[PDB]
């Protein structure tokens, strides 16, 4: 009988609108930044070890024009012992990605807001705390030289590592219900797509290492659900 | 529509013998940063001087018939003219209120209705301090508004480029928002009220939730006040209110009736309401509130039965509430996502009952009979448009299907059933039709049940009908590639439950056609879809589903109780020698040669995604 294709009375027409959808400029997400991904590994804090669980939630990387301070990247990250018996922390995260062309590498590019002032240490401790990665010295191998060189960097989506950082917001089963005053120096390989970095307070140890890898799922099949902010 | 034409050529022949007496007062001196010639005269910031029309009867024609020719001439040149562009600039400074109005309203038409006018941003900022000096005027005409054509322009940018709003930054650095939103805090404080207050406190909602409707810096400093919010609660509390002493009160007065005097102050703190709901730190922080989303179905509820009761009322009353349901129901769409705190709330007090409710009915639903006790209701409520509604319940039914397991997907196919899904497949709305097809592709996915019920619901020929879809849907269009991308991902999570349904994918040709004539889209070729890497994606996911599953991954690999095996390392070799059989049918097809153009592809998540595909692939075919 067929009855959903013959009684189909849609308005079909190969015409071109006001505003073609190629003049939207949106935002685009990497393959393994979808937003439900899930993320394992570890974190030497001190000297003991804990297990370290990030799932994502919100996956918004912007284009070639930014000026908003919307987060580009936003998660749960739980910490739990695994040398010893602490209990599990939770939290909400929200991060940045740098792009060279607004939010630099050094944090004195980044512009005098309340909501970017969380992610501003020192460009001395910056450059040791990027130093410390391989990537980054064959980025600038292919403090005022280093953001000369910078200005002429291609796009950063194209690029195999993408350098961010990530601070942690509030707590995830309640938030009225704060050991999270550092913040995260990352990189993550796409083509691999696993996750390194360091954890940076100024009261605190330094450099504690992350090294997380993405979770394999029982089911090599994989269906894709979705959802969009109105 | 030849007095039309008439009508605009007078009004042009009366601004060219006006405005040609007047035209020797331009005078700009620039520079070019690379004698007489006019290039580069759009790369600076000056204007020319101050143009004064002394003829009084001169200035009052030039003014009315430039605002009727604005009013006339893009059904039917002028704007294109460099001179005369140069002569509404300098218009700009005069000293007659109409003069500086009209020239305002001329200059900022084309990034309205133009395409690809946006990109001229310096004609932007030359315009835009004229435009809040025309704040500061006392005598106004009734045809100039400015809160109206700065929000305007503010909205364009927002659905342009939401990343970049180039009003916000230029107007942020001059000191004008935070006087706009000190005014706003004024308004909102003032002891006596009138009318004119409420549409001055409205206009000023209106801005203050364009501000924040796409930058979190703005959205926190919203709510850094803490005085807002009881407002919002306030508004919508007198709306309920007054809505419900009508309802009280239908005997009495039972027809042309004024409608409610504040349904634009609701609509606006509506918006605000959407506007600060769509950031997930708001959601989770600041607006954690239950009184809000008690107050949203509260409204809901009151403007249904409104609808259905008090249909003698006329049309010019229930817009305005028509209009309420819509903005409701996106705000509710947005506070009903998962990671949300107030999603199981809302599930608590029946938001899918009034969804069921609301989608059942004659008056939004066009596959239902109306009843033949109702006619007049018919007759009554018929002309206004109810397509938001349904978008926006379809996007609610969208979001309580993300990311659930199958005993909600089956509450809700108890409640809602897939007919009535199906029902709204092919509505003349682009909007339902996207949303219908992303709250399917929700629906099907990791269940193989819901897989078989939308199969028997199309006893098969779906198919059939997903290719006569993909085949007309124009992509230029955001709401049609919404639903074309729903199509595919509908293909994605149907070719990934069993081998049967990879048999019934692969059996097909037409759906190979489609993904064969996405995949050979290149940078010169991106003509027929253009070359957007979502549908290659799309294709290449597919194309992944259609060849891996466990037996391969144990052939391709491999040489309670607290321990057990892996299931790649637990009847293989029938499955295997299938998946070659697949394979062997894909290299035949002629989809090989487009996943290398694939490897050689510009983006690089395609790239990757190839690569893997072309490899397995590889191994698989020796």
């Amino acid at each position: 009988r067929k009855k959903y294709i013959v009684e189909d009375q849609s308005p079909y027409s190969s015409e071109n609108p006001v505003i073609v959808t190629s003049s939207y400029n949106h935002t685009v997400c990497t393959n393994y930044l979808r937003p439900r991904m899930q993320f394992t590994g570890y974190q030497i804090s001190g000297y003991k070890r804990y297990q370290v669980t990030v799932n994502l939630k919100t996956v918004d990387l912007p284009k070639k024009d930014c000026t908003s301070l919307s987060p580009h990247l936003s998660g749960f990250l739980s910490i739990r012992g695994l040398t010893n018996q602490h209990p599990e922390i939770s939290t909400y995260f929200e991060a940045y990605a740098v792009n060279h062309k607004e939010l630099g590498f050094l944090s004195s590019s980044w512009k005098d807001e309340p909501v970017l002032n969380e992610f501003k240490a020192t460009d001395q401790t910056d450059l040791e705390h990027w130093i410390n990665f391989p990537s980054f010295r064959q980025l600038f191998l292919m403090i005022s030289r280093i953001f000369s060189q910078e200005k002429q960097f291609d796009n950063y989506l194209n690029e195999r590592f993408i350098f961010m950082k990530w601070k942690e917001k509030f707590l995830v089963p309640d938030a009225l219900l704060a050991s999270y005053d550092g913040f995260y120096y990352i990189v993550h390989d796409q083509v691999t797509g696993n996750i390194q970095g360091f954890y940076y307070h100024q009261d605190a140890e330094k450099f504690q290492q992350l090294e997380l890898v993405p979770s394999l799922k029982n089911k090599v099949e994989s269906s894709d659900c979705s959802f969009e902010f109105a | 529509h030849y007095q039309d034409f008439k009508m605009a050529e007078s009004l042009e022949h009366i601004i060219v013998k006006i405005s040609s007496k007047y035209l020797d007062q331009i005078s700009l001196k620039y520079i070019v940063r690379l004698p007489f010639d006019n290039k580069g005269v759009d790369c600076t910031r000056a204007i020319p001087k101050k143009i004064n029309i002394s003829n009084m009867y001169d200035s009052s024609l030039l003014s009315l018939a430039l605002l009727l020719y604005l009013r006339y001439h893009y059904m039917i040149k002028l704007r294109n003219d460099a001179t005369f562009k140069m002569f509404v600039l300098g218009l700009l400074k005069s000293n007659d209120v109409n003069i500086r109005c009209v020239a305002l309203k001329f200059l900022l038409q084309p990034y309205f209705t133009e395409d690809k006018k946006w990109e001229d941003t310096r004609t932007l900022e030359k315009i835009l301090p004229y435009l809040v000096k025309s704040f500061n005027y006392d005598p106004l005409p009734w045809w100039f508004d400015p809160f109206d054509m700065l929000d305007s322009l503010i909205v364009l940018y927002n659905e342009i480029t939401p990343m970049n709003n180039p009003v916000l930054t230029t107007l942020a650095h001059t000191n004008v928002i935070f006087c706009i939103l000190s005014r706003f805090a004024q308004c909102l404080s003032l002891p006596q009220h009138n009318e004119a207050t409420l549409k001055t406190t409205t206009k000023f909602i209106k801005i203050c939730a364009s501000f924040a409707a796409s930058d979190e810096k703005y959205r926190l400093l919203l709510l850094n006040d803490t005085l807002l919010l009881n407002h919002l609660e306030y508004g919508l509390e007198s709306h309920i209110t007054l809505i419900q002493d009508f309802i009280s009160l239908k005997d009495e007065i039972k027809m042309c009736l004024p409608p409610i005097y504040d349904h634009d102050f609701v609509a606006a703190w509506l918006l605000l309401l959407k506007s600060f709901s769509r950031s997930v730190s708001a959601l989770r922080t600041t607006l954690k509130r239950n009184k809000i989303a008690q107050l949203l179905l509260q409204i809901l509820s009151k403007t249904y039965t409104l609808t259905k009761e008090c249909y003698f009322a006329g049309q010019d009353f229930m817009k305005p509430e028509i209009m309420i349901m819509g903005i409701t129901l996106g705000s509710i769409c947005n506070f009903v996502v998962e990671f949300s705190n107030l999603q199981s709330f809302m599930l608590r007090n029946g938001i899918i009952d009034i969804i069921e409710k609301m989608l059942t009915d004659p008056l939004f639903n066009s596959k239902k009979a109306w009843d033949d006790n109702e006619d007049e209701r018919r007759i009554a409520l018929q002309g206004i448009p109810v397509h938001e509604v349904k978008a926006n319940s379809l996007w609610v039914l969208r979001h309580l299907m993300y990311n659930c397991q199958n005993e909600e997907k089956f509450q809700l196919l108890a409640k809602i059933p897939m007919n009535l899904i199906l029902d709204f497949i092919n509505d003349p709305c682009w909007a339902v039709q996207a949303q219908c097809f992303q709250l399917l592709r929700n629906l099907t996915c990791n269940s193989r049940k819901i897989v078989n019920i939308l199969l028997e619901k199309f006893k098969t020929y779906l198919f059939e009908f997903l290719a006569k879809k993909m085949r007309l849907l124009n992509p230029l269009d955001t709401q049609q590639k919404k639903a074309m991308e729903g199509i595919l991902y509908i293909i994605v999570n149907l070719a990934a439950v069993n081998e049967n349904k990879k048999q019934l994918v692969i059996e097909q040709d037409e759906i190979l056609n489609i993904m064969s004539e996405i995949l050979v889209e290149t940078t010169t070729d991106s003509s027929s879809y253009g070359n957007d890497s979502n549908l290659k994606l799309a294709c290449l996911w597919v194309l992944n589903n259609l060849l891996w599953n466990s037996s391969v991954s144990h052939y391709t690999q491999y040489a309670g109780d607290e321990f057990v095996r892996t299931p790649a390392a637990k009847s293989n070799v029938q499955v295997t020698r299938a998946t070659v059989e697949r394979c062997r049918k894909l290299v035949e097809v002629g989809l090989y040669d487009l996943v290398r153009k694939n490897i050689t592809d510009e983006s690089l998540s395609v790239r990757e995604k190839a690569r893997t595909l072309l490899y397995h692939m590889d191994l698989l075919l020796k």
